[PDB]
RNA sequence: GCUAAACCUAGCCCCAAACCCACUCCACCUUACUACCAGACAACCUUAGCCAAACCAUUUACCCAAAUAAAGUAUAGGCGAUA
RNA sequence: GCUACCUAAGAACAGCUAAAAGAGCACACCCGUCUAUGUAGCAAAAUAGUGGGAAGAUUUAUAGGUAGAGGCGACAAACCUA
RNA sequence: CUCCGCAUAAGCCUGCGUCAGAUUAAAAUGAACUGACAAUUAACAGCCCAAUAUCUACAAUCAACCAACAAGUCAUUAUUACCCUCACUGUCAACCCAACACAGGCAUGCUCAUAAGGAAAGGUUAAAAAAAGUAAAAGGAACUCGGCAAAUCUUACCCCG
């Protein structure tokens, strides 16, 4: 019970397909390109987490500030109880001072 | 306790509930002073049947037939029928005018007439 | 199901020694 | 990314193995043949 | 008679029924009113002879000798009346020029959806009915935030179907990588 | 007619007539004792007891001198593997009683006799099956079960 | 009417018979199967047809198609890749043996050229008429679509009309005439009924 | 007294305690049917 | 040896992109899903509190129309908490 | 839709005594004094017996009204869906 | 045995009718469970009414004597308008509210002991303890917080209101 009884299918990798064989291409944009681009430009994802980095009460309050006024009214309402679940957490409670 | 996922019907309630509604046929009176009702000749539907003495065609069909393809009938296909004819013929005469378009077959309103077009009057 | 080869690679093994004492060879 | 132990089958055999031997329900359910097994060593 | 609701004697108890084809209602644009309103009675008649005898096999435990004979005139019976609307709706559109033989309009509910009311037939105005004006076709403010949360609640279900979609196609390639093309 | 608006009616109007009726009723075999005038039917809901003598008066030219109809609940009581009850359809009974002592009698519409095909039938398949299964015979208890194929 | 499930895995036995029913009851749920998807333009096998297996028991050999399953891509060819099972059991009686065929997928099969009786492969092209045809990429020759029996059974050359069966020169008679009345004016004035009363006006809303 | 038999049912009550014209008689009435359409009820009144 | 055990799909999540938004007929604000009769009732108005301040009483962050930076600076505040 | 109070229009109360009765004996009906039983029960308050009232400030069916910063209350801090 | 029973209202909605069954009750005939088929037929009941003005002091109680207070449930006329008439709906059951096939709750009419409706014992044995009853020598509250309970059919007094 818990473990099962056969093998599974083997995981056949492709180590050289196109996304692999190309990763890390243009991350030097910027020395060897007279610094036109910057690195952080190839990165694609949420608007708010481009070349950026926090933790989640950080990530929370970027998102609120960039497209807050686009979410859903129920995720909107959750990420506001978030921020403030997070804001009590992190300047009240904890170990150290 | 209540069934409020069950069609409500006249079968549940009260006397009272159970003699005003209905199964969904159509009214033919009205109620007078007491209870008594009253049948309009008028409001019951009469059956305008033909008669099939010496009618040829029957439920069915016969499989030796063509394939005829389908020309659904639109208001273009009739005015060029039946209306275009007549016009043609008084344009060539020379006595063509939009007064006489009545005389053509053209209705200008539906007023004073027993079969209305919109809003109909009429059932199928 | 859970996600992984390991363990159930380790898993035939001992079924294998099970089925042999089960069943020894000549 | 979600883990799951998938080898927890082996992880109570190599407790079990030496408590074959016991008497009662401690020598097949973990939680009781642990305690045993530790008294034991 | 009450004879018109059976098939002929000899038929009964035989287990197949040779039949023709049902009318198509192409057949059928070219019979005039006239004839088209004398078939209507033809095919009524024997539409009451099979629903006669579907529900007497039932009673009998028995399966219906040929139900394929329902099914066609219940098909030529559709064809007829499509025609029939056809020649009435193409004569409504030269006369008068509307679209919908019953008069209607665009209105907002008291839920704030959109929905079309059909008229009904009354012998008084509407500014004197008691009943009709209790109905409300206006939504009040409070209505806008349901609208947005069920505009929402769409959305999202138009979302999953989409990425769903998408999953499958790309999970299609890896059992035919053939289909790169 | 069904599912249809009827045109409203005031006093010195029109009569109000169907040209093409949408109206299909089924004769049904009475489950209990009937009198022999009586006939029994099975309506839509929207019909009339009214519109049935007009409706058989008219399109089958029988005379009936009374009309009465009853509606029957169908049973809500069925329910699924979700465990979702299944509605069976209310139907509308009427029973109708000829006018000039006409008697009426359910008709046999399944004769046994015409049911059985007295000309041969002889269908491949079940030929095949048929003449095998009688060739074919039980195993002799003498013998105990020895296969019978072999000649020695 | 049709009553399939969303995940409804088509076989060999028809849906809405007994057998599906039994196969397919409206609570199971499997895993779909997968279906590589064809143009049904694309499709280039019907029944009737002549192919030739390419794998399978008994590769090599050319049989017509008596029946085709759209959505599996299946192709079932009369007395190839036949297996063996026991038919009209019963308790006492053990049945009768007979050889009941395994469907085969397009790519298992490849059509056969009617010149030359060989494995070929096809591309739709256009003759001169305009009509739709396919032909072979090697010897390109034409290869029409061949006939088979209508499903419901009716054979047009050996119809025999019925006493409820209209004649074909009285289903083709032409009798409308384009006006501009509806069938209800125009039945009232054939019948002879008259209606001088007038209907009032009534509002709507 | 024994109690659990506070339910004595009536149509007349239920369809004017809980019915469809009283639910939309009051502003708040209307936002019970709403919440129940954003939901998916099956039933949004008696 | 029973009871059981084991599986890989169903679909789902987070982003991106794009604004979004019906229909056969019939029925439905009266007891909704009810063919058919004299009406005139009408919408708007500071959120509070939990909590933090180790009580509590002024006070205690809550997208509000550009990422970054200026800056947790000026400033406010039982000049406390904090903002 | 329980319950507390109220509104509208209804219903029921044998027999005996006295015939005047918020009178007595005493059925139906309403209540629940004492005892035993029951205590995951027949019952999330019951059963048997014994008892109080039973033409009145009585009991009771139906529809309606009062809603929580409140209502209702012959004040038990009662009752307002166990 | 008869705690009732039949019917109406309310509520419920096909929930012991036929056929079939691998399902089911303690019970592999029955069935309230499953599948199919059938079924309640209006005269009872429900569903009513043209307008304007106008009229309506004198209870009920066998309503007659008689006696009351708490002072009561029943009525029209004038003028105008108005010749087609029997539609629609309820009608089943061993049934509702209590999670149950619950010893509970449940309005009215008739029956007032039944012409209707029902079965306390699966079989055996006949220990304790326990429960519900019956009988009991002599004594008769000595019991007990208390004459609780049972039997019987009884006096007087006090406190509180
Ligand atoms: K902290
Ligand atoms: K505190
Ligand atoms: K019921
Ligand atoms: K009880
Ligand atoms: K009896
Ligand atoms: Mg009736
Ligand atoms: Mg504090
Ligand atoms: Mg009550
Ligand atoms: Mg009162
Ligand atoms: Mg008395
Ligand atoms: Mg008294
Ligand atoms: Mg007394
Ligand atoms: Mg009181
Ligand atoms: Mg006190
Ligand atoms: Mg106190
Ligand atoms: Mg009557
Ligand atoms: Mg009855
Ligand atoms: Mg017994
Ligand atoms: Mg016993
Ligand atoms: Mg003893
Ligand atoms: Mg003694
Ligand atoms: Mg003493
Ligand atoms: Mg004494
Ligand atoms: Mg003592
Ligand atoms: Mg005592
Ligand atoms: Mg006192």
């Amino acid at each position: 019970i818990g473990i099962r009884l056969t093998l599974p299918p083997p995981k056949v990798v492709d180590r050289w397909n196109e996304k692999r064989a190309m990763f890390g291409v243009y991350d030097n944009i910027g020395i060897l390109g007279n610094f036109e681009k910057h690195p952080k430009e190839l990165i694609r994802g949420p608007i708010w987490l481009r070349g950026w980095k926090g933790n989640e009460l950080q990530r929370c309050i970027r998102k609120r500030k960039m497209v807050g006024s686009r979410m859903f009214a129920d995720d909107l309402h959750n990420l506001n109880k978030r921020i403030r679940y997070l804001y009590k957490h992190f300047n009240r409670h904890g170990k150290f001072r | 306790g209540a069934d409020r996922m069950s069609k409500w019907t006249s079968k549940r309630g009260p006397r009272s509930f159970r003699g005003r509604k209905g199964r969904g046929a159509k009214g033919i009176g009205f109620l007078t002073s007491g209870w008594r009702f009253v049948q309009i000749k008028e409001m019951v539907p009469e059956f305008v049947v033909p008669d099939l003495t010496g009618f040829k065609l029957k439920p069915y069909v016969s499989y030796l037939a063509p394939e005829s393809e389908e020309t659904p009938l639109t208001a273009a296909q009739l005015f060029s029928e039946a209306v275009a004819p007549a016009i043609e013929k008084d344009f060539k005469d020379g006595t063509f005018d939009p007064d006489n378009l009545e005389k053509y077959g053209f209705e200008p309103t539906q007023e004073g007439k027993l079969f209305q077009l919109y809003p109909r009057n009429f059932l199928r | 199901v859970k996600k992984g080869f390991r363990a159930a690679f380790r898993f035939q093994k001992e079924l294998e020694r099970q089925r042999l004492l089960r069943c020894p060879p000549p | 990314l979600r883990n799951r132990v998938t080898d927890r089958y082996f992880r109570i055999q190599e407790v079990l193995k030496h408590a074959r031997h016991f008497r009662g329900r401690k020598n097949r359910c973990y939680r009781l043949a642990v305690r045993t097994v530790i008294r034991a060593f | 008679g009450l004879e018109e609701f059976f098939d002929d004697p000899k038929n009964w108890g035989q287990e197949k029924v040779k039949s023709g084809a049902a009318w198509t209602c192409q057949q059928l644009r070219n019979k005039s009113n006239e004839d088209l309103h004398k078939l209507w009675y033809v095919l009524l008649k024997e539409r009451n002879m099979l629903l006669t005898l579907e529900q007497e096999a039932k009673r009998q435990r028995l399966p219906m000798p040929s139900p394929e004979r329902l099914d066609k005139v219940v098909d030529s019976m559709d064809a007829l009346d499509k025609v029939v609307q056809e020649r009435e709706d193409a004569l409504r559109l030269l006369q008068t020029g509307q679209e919908r033989a019953r008069p209607g309009a665009w209105r907002r509910d008291i839920f704030g959806r959109i929905i079309w009311h059909k008229f009904k037939q009354w012998v008084i105005p509407w500014h004197l009915n008691k009943r009709y004006n209790r109905k409300r076709f206006f939504a009040l403010p409070y209505v806008d935030h349901f609208l947005r949360l069920e505009r929402e609640k769409r959305a999202r279900i138009k979302a999953r179907k989409e990425n769903l979609e998408r999953k499958k196609a790309k999970i299609l390639l890896k059992k035919f990588p053939h289909l790169a093309e | 007619a069904r599912n249809v608006v009827y045109p409203l009616y005031r006093l010195g109007g029109p009569q109000l007539r169907v040209f093409r009726t949408n109206f299909f009723i089924q004769l049904v075999r009475p489950g209990v004792a009937q009198p022999e005038d009586t006939v029994q039917f099975r309506i839509p809901m929207e019909m009339t007891r009214v519109d049935l003598r007009n409706y058989l008066e008219g399109i089958y030219n029988v005379p009936v001198a009374a009309v009465r109809t009853r509606v029957q609940h169908g049973s809500n009581k069925r329910r699924d593997h979700r465990n979702v009850r299944i509605k069976k359809p209310d139907y509308k009974v009427a029973y109708v009683q000829l006018a000039h002592g006409q008697t009426f009698t359910f008709p046999d519409l399944f004769p046994e006799k015409d049911e059985s095909p007295e000309g041969s039938a002889a269908d491949d398949l079940y030929s095949m099956l048929e003449e095998e299964r009688q060739q074919r015979q039980s195993s002799d208890p003498r013998r105990g079960g020895v296969p019978s194929w072999f000649g020695l | 009417k049709v009553t399939l499930p969303p995940h409804y895995r088509y076989g060999m036995s028809p849906p809405g018979s007994v057998a599906d029913k039994r196969k397919n009851p409206p609570w199971i749920r499997r895993r779909p199967v997968v279906v590589e998807p064809i143009s049904d333009e694309d499709w280039y096998l019907f029944c009737g047809d002549t192919v030739e297996i390419l794998e399978g028991k008994d590769a090599g050999k050319q049989g017509k198609v008596v029946q085709v399953i759209r959505q599996r891509n299946w192709v079932v060819v009369g007395g190839l890749n036949t297996h063996y099972r026991y038919i009209g059991k019963t308790m006492d009686y053990r049945g009768t043996m007979i050889p009941s065929e395994a469907p085969l997928l397009h790519r298992q099969v490849k059509l056969v050229d009617p010149m030359d009786r060989k494995p070929t492969e096809i591309e739709w092209r256009f003759t001169e008429a305009g009509e739709r045809v396919r032909v072979s990429t090697r010897s390109g020759r034409i290869i029409p679509k061949p006939e088979f029996p209508r499903a419901d059974g009716i054979v047009p050359e050996t119809w025999i009309d019925g006493p409820k069966d209209t004649s074909v020169e009285d289903a083709l008679e032409r009798t409308y005439v384009p006006c501009l009345k509806t069938l209800q004016e125009e039945v009232m004035e054939a019948m002879g009924i008259k209606e001088t009363r007038k209907y009032k006006k009534v509002y709507w809303y | 007294k024994a109690r659990g038999n506070e339910y004595q049912p009536s149509n007349i009550k239920r369809k004017n305690k809980h019915g469809w014209v009283r639910r939309l008689s009051t502003p708040a009435g209307v936002q019970v049917i709403l919440r129940r359409m954003l939901k998916g009820r099956k039933s949004l009144s008696h």
